[PDB]
């Protein structure tokens, strides 16, 4: 049967980028041509593979990661990028093999009074390794005094809200991102394009 | 990116009035990304307001920020002489951006300057140069005329002036005028005077000294 | 006791290199967003660089390829290596914690240090007294023929602050700076109170204490 | 044996539209992806767009997105590129390229000969040819000035004079037109005995001018 | 985008030499680096794909190597028909394909001195309003040549245009033409019209002039 890409692209609610969702796709037939021409996409970039070649290839597993960031940050969802999102929220490896797809979601994820439910990790001591997910909410220590779980001076909550309002400039508007990763192990393949 | 423009360039108000500083843009910017900074003369900027309307720690209550979308406002109620500074709005789009800044001047009553004249030291004269200094202290407004006279001969082209910004406590100005001569030229003349014309003076004030006395 | 103490400013020839320092107390440099913001003479504020706690660095387009921001955790100090300097790089450079973003504003700020890009030479000042005339009296100190900026002047090691006016430096036709610092005091104290101006020219580390007495 | 023939190039005013074609032959055209690649005058190569084998998937470079449209007709074995809202920066020679198809990624294995698209509001004006009289051999030539657009073909004695001829590339002067120089060095003995005539042809404006060159 | 930097921008070699062209990437592109050859006025032609795979029909004297960010194209024995421009092109970012700046392989020959000829504007042109002073540099090598316009010993900055032909098929030399364009009002304003030339094959700057 068909691979459930629509459950990812057509999901009514998306995850915050710090707690990005991952859908493991296996043992199915994938129709990529219909998937990529469904909705209009503002960002469509593939790395290491052509999007028209996927209908010929087989992979052990395909991962569909999805989250929401703002417009000025879509450029960070790419191999070799740095920044608050790429370092502390969602990191792609330098040899990333897959496609990054994004579209404007101002109508869905912005509110008149501001939608503060979408968060991102603002403070972290070290960078994330590729495909790492950190959902910790421990108080960040920015000084020499330990925080002991109490916010204060040099003691910050690590997450920060976006606050999406539909009249903001496109750089501040929310964008839903879907990252397709194509893993090729020395195991029998389960996802072939057709 | 979004360019934010501050207005007006300069604001001149009396103490106790309400100051309105604007930071506008042609695109709407989320209010959580807006900040205001204050920079007094010779000092580093300090955070006044963040998130458009949240007052920073230790900032007096008379500073309040408001606005959203395309019009953000910094309000300085109960203006004080110490509020003399330049105020910048600040936001982050793809990089930290600062506005052009709004200068807040403080008006006050007319104050006549106190004039003092200083002869050059003997230590400097041994070096071959004579600097004569005239001081105009604590006056308002800034406009003032300083004329150097050497043996009652008006000087031109051998003096330089320097003015301070408004005093943080009394909002006055101070001005220094330095007459520079060679030692040989300084010894050829006896009377050295600076004449001061200012709005607070009903007639020009002249301070002088006699070389060698 | 939160402080960002800056140093490293001064005179540098065009095309030369200079490294600024920002020693921190009260916060951990390696654990924060740390930025450099500069201000050209008479102009506004321009963000120049930032370094993340995770190690990422970013620069303004005006300094990309010429500046390098770094840090030393054992010294808890932030650095800014400036190369290929020109007249546009002459400015007061501030360091600050943060990046001017939500939950991450520029706070606190360092005191700033002045970088002067010039082909001239560093010269120490000569300090001369402005003796009071023989209710209130005026006296001061003339600080003459120094380069580059700045010089600072205090009175009686900081114990005399009331009525002090230190004028902005003026560029003489010789290419050297000069300023005067004055103070008004009661005329009755001219014989019983000692007045000393403390001049400090940091670019040359020239510190002069000048006793100002009636003649 | 893989052939690609373009057509549809020419002159176009800014903001107008133009459509290019690319007839393929001697390979399974309905199975390979197709590309468009342009090259500005004197510049390098720039990938424009790609279309899938069945024509269901299309991807464009950011410099032409929402402005150009790629399409293909597999029954006619032709590739199309509808160019709307043409700017002066779009002035280039446009190539179509067959995808290699041996990798997971795109690469061009065969290209078309290319057709020129000149985006400018200047009307197709004919050239004004001026002679260059000579003042140990000598040199003489003709000056093809003020013509739009490229190109103009210049020969000497109806192509019989081949050795010693140097035709220079055109230059875009400030008047939006082109200027070109063509010279030929001949022995100083056969000057009044040998006659020299430069043959200038401008196909876009249908202008053929033959001019005599004498000292 | 991924920037591709080629080095050198130009080189001069003779038949039989070993030519190596370098291509650098702003980030890792794995092995997805393709090489192309382009003749003046012709379409590009594929030489190497996937860094090292030789395209069918391309002579074996072409070979590519490298991975990550540094790549190299090697012509073991340069042949007369191999003089062209060679581009590298990354295919890692498949929907943002970018090319390198190109490396033009040229013919190395001995130093040739140019023959400078100057031509005044014809009588048939001065009645239209425009006046163009032309100076010619004929048959010289290498390409690097400076043409300086001096009108009344004043450098005519920002008032002329240069144009250089390709390497000649006979003697492999270049040719340069500089066209000083000015109005007729700017023409009778002055008197002296010269043309200074600086080249590798000249022991001193040569200047060819004429009087109106
Ligand atoms: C997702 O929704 C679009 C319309 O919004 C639909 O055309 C598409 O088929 C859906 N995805 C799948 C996998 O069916
Ligand atoms: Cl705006
Ligand atoms: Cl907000
Ligand atoms: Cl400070
Ligand atoms: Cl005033
Ligand atoms: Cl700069
Ligand atoms: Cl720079
Ligand atoms: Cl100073």
């Amino acid at each position: 049967n068909l691979c459930p890409f629509g459950e990812v692209f057509n999901a009514t609610r998306f995850a915050s980028v710090y707690a990005w969702n991952r859908k493991r796709i296996s043992n199915c037939v994938a129709d990529y041509s219909v998937l990529y021409n469904s909705a209009s996409f503002s960002t469509f970039k593939c790395y290491g593979v052509s999007p028209t070649k996927l209908n010929d290839l087989c992979f052990t597993n395909v991962y569909a990661d999805s989250f929401v960031i703002r417009g000025d940050e879509v450029r960070q969802i790419a191999p070799g990028q740095t920044g608050t999102i790429a370092d502390y929220n969602y990191k792609l490896p330098d040899d990333f093999t897959g496609c990054v797809i994004a579209w404007n979601s101002n109508n869905l994820d912005s509110k008149v009074g501001g939608n503060y439910n979408y968060l991102y990790r603002l403070f972290r001591k070290s960078n994330l390794k590729p495909f790492e997910r950190d959902i910790s909410t421990e108080i960040y220590q920015a000084g020499s005094t330990p925080c002991n779980g109490v916010e204060g001076f040099n003691c910050y909550f690590p997450l920060q809200s976006y606050g999406f309002q539909p009249t903001n400039g496109v750089g501040y508007q929310p964008y839903r991102v879907v990252v397709l990763s194509f893993e090729l192990l020395h195991a029998p393949a389960t996802v072939c394009g057709k | 990116d979004v360019v934010m423009t501050q207005s007006p360039g300069t604001l001149s108000l009396s103490p106790g009035e309400r100051a309105t500083l604007s930071c506008r843009a042609s695109q709407s910017v989320p209010s959580s990304y807006l900040a205001w900074y204050q920079q007094k003369p010779g000092q580093a900027p300090r955070l006044l307001i963040y998130g458009a309307s949240t007052r920073a720690t230790g900032i007096p209550d008379r500073f309040s920020g408001s606005g959203s979308g395309t019009d953000f406002t910094l309000t300085i109620s109960r203006l004080e002489p110490e509020d003399f500074a330049v105020y910048y709005c600040q936001h982050y789009d793809t990089s930290p951006r600062f506005g052009g800044g709004t200068k807040v001047d403080i008006k006050r009553t007319v104050a006549a300057p106190s004039v003092f004249i200083f002869p050059p030291s003997d230590e400097q004269l041994k070096s071959g140069t004579a600097s004569v200094v005239c001081l105009l202290n604590n006056f308002y407004p800034r406009e003032a005329k300083v004329q150097w006279k050497v043996d009652n001969a008006l000087q031109s082209g051998n003096s330089q002036e320097s003015v301070t910004e408004q005093d943080s406590k009394d909002s006055t100005y101070s001005l220094s005028s330095t007459l520079t001569l060679s030692k040989a030229d300084y010894e050829k003349h006896k009377v050295y005077a600076c004449e001061v014309t200012h709005q607070g003076l009903s007639s020009p004030v002249t301070k002088s000294f006699n070389r060698g006395e | 006791e939160v402080q960002l103490v800056e140093s490293g400013g001064g005179l540098i020839q065009p095309g030369g290199s200079l490294r600024l320092s920002c020693a921190a107390s009260g916060l951990t440099v390696s654990s924060n967003y740390m930025s450099w913001v500069r201000q050209a003479p008479g102009k506004g504020l321009e963000w120049v660089s930032v370094i993340y706690s995770g190690g990422s660095t970013f620069y303004a387009d005006s300094v990309k390829g010429r500046f390098t921001i770094s840090r030393d955790n054992s010294k808890n100090t932030l650095y800014l290596q400036m190369n290929s300097l020109g007249a546009e790089d002459t400015a007061v450079y501030y360091c600050a914690r943060g990046e001017g973003s939500p939950g991450n504003w520029f706070d606190p700020w360092g005191q700033g240090t002045l970088v002067t890009v010039s082909s001239a030479s560093t010269k120490g000042p000569s300090v001369f007294p402005l003796a009071p005339s023989s209710g209130t009296a005026a006296l001061g100190c003339l600080v003459k023929d120094y380069f580059p900026e700045p010089v600072t002047v205090s009175w009686n090691s900081g114990a005399l602050t009331s009525g002090v006016h230190t004028f902005p430096a003026v560029l003489q036709s010789s290419g050297l700076y000069s300023l005067s610092s004055v103070v008004t005091v009661p005329s009755s104290s001219l014989g019983t109170q000692t007045y000393i101006c403390n001049v400090n020219h940091k670019p040359s580390n020239t510190k002069v204490d000048k006793k100002v007495e009636p003649k």
